[PDB]
RNA sequence: GGUGAAAUUCUUGGAUUUAUUGAAGACUAACUACUGCGAAAGCAUUUGCCAAGGACGUUUUCAUUAAUCAAGAACGAAAGUUAGGGGAUCGAAGAUGAUCAGAUACCGUCGUAGUCUUAACCAUAAACUAUGCCGACUAGGGAUCGGGUGGUGUUUUUUUAAUGACCCACUCGGCACCUUACGAGAAAUCAAAGUCUUUGGGUUCUGGGGGGAGUAUGGUCGCAAGGCUGAAACUUAAAGGAAUUG
């Protein structure tokens, strides 16, 4: 079970119709520089650090 | 120093197609669609199942013994939408980055010199 | 869309690349870059004869993979194998081709675009369709955004281009012809019976295929792979 | 209702009457 | 009461266009009366240039572009996200945006 | 129009033909009378698809 | 495969997919535009032949031959009819799957006529610029197509000329456009929809409250479908146009 850790720099905005779910866009702890824009679901920061269960999907990014 | 292979990989609403073939093209290898791992029905096409698709086709690819693959990114063509699906790339950015090496990136889309006419009717599709 | 398959078999395991085995590709001789590749054939059997199998295979290949120089990164090109030997089956020249991205981003409106085609045939009788594509330029110090050709430039220029081509390829059998489209010498020559009629930029000619071929006669393909 | 389809009602309806007037000549 | 002094389209002496079909729900239209705009996107992502400039020979490769036209009838237009609505001055501008 | 004894189709207190007048190939003289191993039968509709 | 989502449908007899090759029919993409032609319908691949047309140039010719037009004639999209050819694709009818309270509908899969061509009909359309044609005059400005004129102008040949492509200025005709309202209008808006109570340049057609009704009947044309011509009884005080605020 390989499991990556992300860290946030900054937080893009709120999507979703219901309003929930906040667009983040992070960077891979180990091997930096390979940054990724995902959706998270609880209140954030940016310098959070996230567990991701895969880390290959880009997610939907409202633009 | 490196074997080649096309990706030949199929960008289309409702589906994805990826599969490496031998520079001729005759010879096929590792044929895998985007709808034999979602079993939805509705995924058929979604980014997440172009991109398991392209793994194990890639995955594939180091038993035969080939290393690198051209790509060719091709939609619906013909008549039809003329425009890859949203697996389209999902599936590139997975294939580039499971190994394999990437030369040669078009676009062989059919384009038609004004085919023959398009489904619909007159009024289009009423919705 | 996995578990959905109703029925299998209507009237009701080996790996298949266990006898697989590769060859390789030569390029005729005008080609800076000879290996071109490999393929796959099964095993040849006592009565499969899988060496006849594979002499009818078109590969491709682009001239930025045989000149090695992105220059011509777009130069689409077909090659036929033609006779296969000793892992090192044989090609030949079967036709040029233009990319996709190319011949879309020479189209620009606010010009007037120019295509020809002839269908001459060569000294060894190989029968080729070449077409020509053009188009026109806006003269600097231009003031007016669109600079269309008059229709019977268009005209004028199309008979021009059909006797270039037709001149170009009698007295040339083969590979004269294919040592020529790689420098460009035909782009090139045109642009001297057109700059009198009109300006004509970005006359890279097109994509050319081939329709008919005389007799295999062993010998001549053996003089290319020297 | 719409022009077209009384128009439409019309024409079937003389045919009738074309029709039935010819039972008599 | 006229909406647009051309009405519709960009047709003044031409008797006929001899339609396109649109290209989102093939609703038959005009050439002259469509939305054409043209679609020319790089042929990857605008992201994936990060991890297909490494796991690609030949350095720096071309990063090709796609082409295409984009005709779109006035019913899927308004509703795609496009031209759709301004006011009754507004209507006169033809300069894009 | 013609009697049993005169035809495969004659006889009948109406003019009817019976059975299916679809012949096979391999009938005998004298019960290949109709139409022969026909493939399809009605109106032509559509091209031939030769 | 299809879809917002599924189902019918084709699938271990190998579908969808990949390669090479072949056939058939239709279409003429991107270039393609406030661009071109034509009396109007209409017309966009190449070349050849056949005849035509405008605009321009003109110190050529005839000399009022003209403008508009009942009757009358030619052409006349699509669909539709008749008979051969053709018959890819799409697809009235029809058959199916789904949605729904129902769904003989919209969505999906099939699919006949039709779509194409030949010979002959039909004679209509939001056939629209909803703006009859000829003529004169009334404000500016930018841009474009065709022809012409001048400029030691730029460019390419043979540094060099002529031409061709450009640039500047002007002009004749066309497709249009932008600002203004002196003027017009009920107003939206109009360089014509102005020069109309200070009401007359020539001329053809049409209209007269809303329904009944473009109906009945009678002619006449048509293979038919239908076209053209076309009432009355009766019933009613509003139908309508353009803008304003909600
Ligand atoms: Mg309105
Ligand atoms: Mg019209
Ligand atoms: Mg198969
Ligand atoms: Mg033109
Ligand atoms: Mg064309
Ligand atoms: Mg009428
Ligand atoms: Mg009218
Ligand atoms: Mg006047
Ligand atoms: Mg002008
Ligand atoms: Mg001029
Ligand atoms: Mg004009
Ligand atoms: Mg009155
Ligand atoms: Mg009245
Ligand atoms: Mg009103």
């Amino acid at each position: 079970t390989p499991v990556t850790l992300a860290k946030v720099i900054k937080v893009l905005g709120r999507t979703g119709s219901r309003g929930g779910v906040t667009q983040v866009r992070v960077e891979f702890l180990e091997d930096t520089s390979r940054t990724i824009v995902r959706n998270v679901k609880g209140p954030v920061r940016e310098n959070d650090i996230l567990v991701l269960m895969e880390s290959e999907r880009e997610a939907r990014r409202l633009r | 120093s490196q074997v080649f292979g096309v990706a030949r990989i199929y960008a289309s609403f409702n589906d994805t197609f990826v599969h490496v073939t031998d520079l001729s093209g005759k010879e096929t290898i590792a044929r895998v669609t985007g709808g034999m791992k979602v079993k939805a029905d509705r995924d058929e096409s979604s980014p997440y199942a172009a991109m398991l698709a392209a793994q194990d086709v890639a995955a594939k690819c180091k038993e035969v013994g080939i290393t690198a693959v051209h790509v060719k990114i091709r939609a619906t063509g013909g008549t039809r939408t003329k425009t890859p699906g949203p697996g389209g790339q999902a599936a590139l950015r997975a294939l580039a980055r499971s190994g394999l090496r990437i030369g040669r990136i078009e676009d062989v889309t059919p384009v038609p010199s004004d085919s023959t006419r398009k489904k619909g009717g007159r009024r289009g599709r009423r919705l | 869309a996995v578990g959905k398959n109703k029925r299998l078999s209507k009237g009701k395991v080996v790996d298949p690349f266990t006898r697989k085995e590769w060859f390789d590709i030569k390029a005729p001789s005008t080609f800076e870059n000879r290996n071109v590749g490999k393929t796959l054939v099964n095993k040849s059997t006592g009565l499969k004869s899988a060496s006849d199998a594979l002499k009818g295979r078109v590969v491709e290949v682009c001239l930025a993979d045989l000149q090695g120089s992105e220059d011509h990164s777009f130069r689409k090109i077909k090659l036929r194998v033609d006779e296969v030997q000793g892992k090192n089956l044989l090609t030949n020249f079967h036709g040029m081709d233009f990319t996709t991205d190319k011949l879309r981003s020479m189209v620009r409106k606010w010009q007037t675009l120019i295509e020809a085609n002839v269908t001459v045939k060569t000294s060894d009788d190989y029968v080729l369709r070449i077409f020509a594509i053009a188009f026109t330029r806006k003269q600097a110090n231009q003031v007016k955004r669109h600079s269309y050709a008059q229709s019977s430039h268009i005209r004028a220029i199309r008979k021009v281009i059909s006797e270039i081509l037709t001149k170009e390829v009698q007295g040339s059998t083969l590979a004269q012809l294919t040592s020529k489209l790689i420098p460009e010498v035909i782009n090139k020559e045109i642009e001297n019976a057109t700059k009198d009629i009109f300006p004509l930029q970005n006359i890279h000619v097109r994509k050319v295929k081939l329709l008919k071929q005389p007799k295999f006669d062993v010998g001549a393909l053996m003089a290319l792979h020297g | 209702m719409r022009a077209k389809w009384r128009k439409k009602r019309t024409r079937r309806l003389k045919r009738k009457r074309r029709k039935v007037r010819a039972r008599s000549k | 009461p006229k909406k647009r002094a051309s009405n519709g389209r960009n047709k003044k002496g031409r008797g006929h266009v001899k339609p396109v079909r649109c290209v989102n729900c093939s609703k038959s239209i005009p050439k002259d009366k469509a939305i054409k705009r043209m679609a020319i996107r790089n042929i990857v992502e605008a992201a994936a240039v990060r991890d297909l400039s490494e796991a690609s020979v030949y350095p720096e490769y071309a990063l090709p572009k796609t082409y295409n036209k984009l005709h779109y009838c006035v019913s899927c237009a308004i509703h795609a996200r496009i031209v759709r609505v301004r006011s009754r001055e507004d209507r006169k501008n033809r300069a894009p945006p | 129009a013609m009697n049993p004894v005169d035809h495969p189709h004659g006889g009948g207190n109406h003019q009817h033909i019976g059975k299916a007048s679809t012949i096979s190939r391999g009938a005998v003289s004298g019960q290949k009378a109709g139409l022969i191993a026909a493939r399809r039968t009605g109106l032509l509709r559509g091209s031939q698809k030769t």
